[PDB]
């Protein structure tokens, strides 16, 4: 079927600019394209087919443009409302997706509050020894986190995940985690979580020695 | 014969005569082709063309026409005006006054199991190459050709 | 959406080719006529069948079947088939083989304006009494009615 | 008026069978084909298959053997049936009113979609463990503590701050699947001198086995 | 098929061959015309008449019969009869004894 992707993977515009969404096929899509708004926890709306079709009930700063393998959706006016993602798909041969195009409101630069905190003593009862590491209320979302224990960097048992834009400041927030047992965290004593972000140009860092 | 009635709307309801009955879109549909030579009118030297009436006898399988005959009073098999049943487009391609078609559309035989049956007349004129030479000594080797005219080797196989 | 599809529904939604396009039934349909000569096929003196090629230009108002091109995207003609539209039935009443009609029942144009345009090929075989006193240098008084 | 609503299990075990059903209303499933799409976690969208408003069936030939869908016009309700399920079919599944002109069809209408998640984990009680910083090494106006809910299941669990004193200064990062088990991280914002000496505690529930827990934060 | 029937009810369920198959009325038709040349059943020297046995091979795009061949299990081609749809009128111009137009209306590949 038609590959397709989407350009960009993630957008961030302040209320009322215009803005594009392009998405390009690997084949010609013969204007086939259509237009959807997925918001979480909501059911779909579709916005636009034939590339050019406005669905009806759906506000006329929604436009689509487009021909042969390259089409765009257009918002004229960003309203609070239009934060969302946006998928383009293809219904004339086959039916593909792209993987959408997250949208979200522009927010001024807010550096991370980085924390550690070492396991507990109640967890080390257990045997576990999850360190955790908190980046709360960052700008942009980008972001990056490496785990060193005893100065050597480790890999293997770190996860993370990251809030979406907070509802009253659109800023984000990340956690992340060192799964470990009892014997590799009793085999170290120096902990550390490094924090890089746009704001500075040399990493945050936050530490610790032994339990609390 | 209410059952006959009965049988025959129930196999054309929702019948399609224009597409051609293959289950999967790649499965093939087999045509038995035969030929019944009733009589060679004659052979034409100067426009090289030989006339003959003949009956085709073909046969294939329609699984949309299929039905179980004890469900139905016992009929084990049915005549269709062929109309209104899909047919394969088997044409003389050899044909040299451009009567491809048959001379007559008679009803088809249709056995419970799907195999249908059709031997419809035919009045062909087809060309023949007049081997000049021996003349009146003579033997002339000519050939028909059928062949369906639209539905590929993929769509339609012919059989002897 | 394409425009003639709107222009045909239009003109043709509530249309009787039947009835002959005059708003009482008094008035005369004028028919413009212009045969056009393609090639004199033959002239066959023992069958006395003058054999033709001809295009029968016919031109006349239908004002059921009047639009705007301002309306319709522009449109300046529509081509409808014959069948659909009202036609005057011309013939040739001299013909000798029974072959009154054309040989292919080309579309109509439909102009704006309601101006209607019928142009089919026709191939026709007519009476013509040959004097063939004269031949070979004999000239033949052939005639189409 | 036109409205979808998907509805089924949210867990099913692998090599079980799967069935949801799309009720309809505002339409009529004889004038109107019904899609199912599904959305795999982490990928983009793909159409299943679509019930036709004939009554006839057409399936994603990577699934016409995996699925079968079926309709009742009387209630006005769709349903899908899969088997063979692997975990890779955990995912948001919507039924969609397609949209058609001549032959070409399209997706309209979204239902709101049901989260199908293919796990055989049995429902586990979570685990609280404090978080508190290795020092107090500021004297921070507000210094960020949290509790850590591990070993979880399935999904949701509720995490609150001294109930309703949470207050805005609470975040609940989305949870993480580990070795076929949820984990999840809360955080509170409070002062430096408040948290060694009052009660501060996170309150944590898990509907899956009526669970309750607290942890009081502690150095 | 059912898959096929289904596709061939619903590309014809509102299809017009009245007017031409394109997607706006300033667009054009172009046809791809090719002639093939089976037999050369006739020369008539006397009455200055060929008759030839030929093929033609017209081949356009008509934009209302376009599907998507996942929606109908992978059909990818069907044959229909050619007189469901709109045809360019090719006339024979320079027709001496014979039919100006097409008048075996085999069946279409579309
Ligand atoms: C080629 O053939 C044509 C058709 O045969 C010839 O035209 C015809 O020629 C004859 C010659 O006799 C004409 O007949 C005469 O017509 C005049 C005019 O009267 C006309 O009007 C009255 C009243 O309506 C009507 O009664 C007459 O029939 C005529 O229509 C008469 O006064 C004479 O008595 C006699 O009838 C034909 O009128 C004429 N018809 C046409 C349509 O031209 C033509 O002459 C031939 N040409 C050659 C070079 O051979
Ligand atoms: C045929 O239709 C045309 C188009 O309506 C008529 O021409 C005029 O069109 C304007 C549109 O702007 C109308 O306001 C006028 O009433 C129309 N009539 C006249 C007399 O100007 C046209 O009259 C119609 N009839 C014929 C015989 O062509």
């Amino acid at each position: 079927d038609i590959v397709i992707t989407q350009s960009p993977s993630l957008l961030s515009a302040s209320v009322g600019d215009r803005v594009t969404l392009t998405c390009k096929g690997s084949q010609n899509i013969d204007n086939y394209l259509a237009w959807y708004q997925q918001k979480l926890g909501e059911a779909p709306k579709l916005l636009i087919y034939k590339t050019n079709s406005l669905q009806t009930g759906i506000p006329s700063r929604f436009s689509g443009s487009g021909s042969g393998t390259d089409y765009t959706l257009t918002i004229s006016s960003l309203h609070s409302e239009d934060l969302a993602t946006y998928y383009c798909y293809q219904y004339i041969n086959g039916y593909t997706f792209g993987t959408g195009t997250k949208l979200e409101l522009k927010r001024a630069d807010a550096a991370p509050t980085v924390s550690i905190f070492p396991p507990s003593t109640e967890q080390l009862a257990t045997g576990g020894a999850s360190v955790v590491c908190l980046m709360n209320n960052f700008y942009p979302r980008d972001i990056s986190v490496k785990w060193k224990i005893d100065g050597t960097e480790r890999r293997d048992g770190v996860l993370d995940s990251v809030t979406d834009q907070d509802s009253k400041d659109s800023t984000y927030s990340m956690s992340s985690t060192l799964s470990l047992t009892k014997a590799d965290y009793e085999s170290h004593n120096l902990y550390t979580c490094e924090v890089v972000h746009k704001t500075s140009s040399s990493p945050v860092v936050k530490s610790f020695n032994r339990n609390e | 014969s209410e059952a006959e009635g009965r049988l025959r709307e129930k196999l054309f309801s929702g019948y399609d005569s224009s597409v051609r009955p293959a289950r999967e879109v790649g499965d093939r549909v087999r045509v038995s082709v035969g030929l019944i030579l009733a009589q060679l009118i004659s052979l034409n030297e100067k426009d090289e063309e030989m006339s003959t009436k003949v009956y085709l006898d073909l046969e294939w399988t329609d699984y949309r026409l299929s039905w179980d005959p004890a469900e139905h009073d016992g009929i084990d098999s049915l005549r269709i005006t062929a109309e209104s049943v899909w047919l394969p487009d088997v044409v003389l391609l050899n044909n040299n006054d451009g009567n491809f078609d048959v001379a007559l559309d008679i009803s088809v035989v249709v056995s419970s199991d799907g195999s249908v049956r059709w031997q419809p007349p035919g009045i062909y004129r087809s060309s023949c190459s007049i081997q000049v030479t021996y003349f009146p000594f003579d033997w002339q080797n000519c050939t028909m050709v059928f062949s369906s005219y639209s539905y590929d080797s993929s769509e339609v196989s012919l059989q002897t | 959406k394409n425009e003639e599809l709107r222009l045909y529904h239009h003109l043709f939604n509530n249309y009787d080719p039947g009835s002959r396009p005059v708003r009482e039934p008094e008035d005369t349909v004028t028919i413009s006529l212009k045969v056009t000569l393609t090639n004199l096929i033959s002239l066959n003196e023992k069958e006395e069948t003058l054999t033709t090629s001809v295009w029968i230009g016919i031109d006349w108002q239908d004002y059921r079947l009047n639009y705007s091109k301002d309306d319709f995207g522009g449109i300046e003609t529509l081509r409808v088939p014959s069948e659909l539209v009202w036609l005057p039935e011309i013939v040739l009443e001299n013909n000798i083989d029974g072959q009154f009609g054309v040989a292919y029942d080309a579309n109509v144009l439909v102009y704006e304006g309601g101006s209607v345009t019928w142009l089919p090929p026709a191939i026709y075989r007519s009476v013509c009494a040959v004097e063939v006193t004269y031949f070979p240098f004999d000239w033949q008084n052939c005639s189409l009615i | 008026e036109v409205q979808l609503q998907e509805s089924g299990p949210g867990l099913v075990q692998p090599s079980e069978t799967l069935s949801l059903t799309c009720t309809v209303s505002g339409f009529s499933l004889t004038s109107y084909s019904v899609s199912w799409l599904r959305q795999p976690s982490g990928k983009g969208p793909e159409w299943m298959g679509r019930m036709w408003d004939d009554g006839g069936t057409v399936y994603n030939s990577g699934l016409k053997s995996r699925l079968s869908i079926s309709r009742d016009t009387s209630k006005n309700q769709v349903f899908l049936k899969m088997n063979s399920l692997q975990t890779d079919d955990t995912g948001t599944y919507y039924c969609t009113r397609d949209e058609r002109i001549r032959a070409i069809n399209w997706f309209a209408y979204w239902g709101q979609g049901t989260l199908v998640t293919v796990s055989s984990a049995e429902t586990t009680a979570p685990s609280v463990y404090p978080l508190a910083p290795g020092t107090a090494l500021k004297s921070n106006s507000m210094v960020t503590l949290g509790c850590l809910v591990k070993g979880y299941f399935p999904e949701p669990v509720t995490v609150t701050w001294n109930s309703g004193a949470l207050s805005s200064g609470v975040h609940t990062f989305p949870a993480v699947l580990q070795s076929g088990l949820y984990t999840l991280t809360s955080s509170v914002t409070v002062p430096s001198s408040t948290w060694p000496s009052q009660t501060v505690t996170c309150n944590v529930a898990h509907p899956g086995q009526q669970h309750q827990r607290w942890t009081r934060k502690l150095c | 098929s059912e898959h096929e029937t289904r596709l061939v009810a619903k590309l014809f369920k509102d299809y017009s061959s009245v007017v031409r198959p394109v997607e706006d009325h300033r667009q054009v038709v172009e046809v791809t015309v090719g002639l093939q040349l089976i037999q050369l059943i006739n020369v008539d020297e006397v009455n200055q008449i060929v008759t030839t046995n030929v093929r033609l091979k017209q081949q356009w795009v008509d934009y209302n019969l376009k599907w998507n061949p996942d929606d109908y299990g992978g059909v990818k081609k069907i044959h229909i009869p050619s007189e469901k749809i709109w045809r360019p009128d090719l006339v024979l111009y320079n027709n001496a004894d014979g039919d100006f137009a097409i008048v075996k209306f085999t069946k279409v590949l579309l």
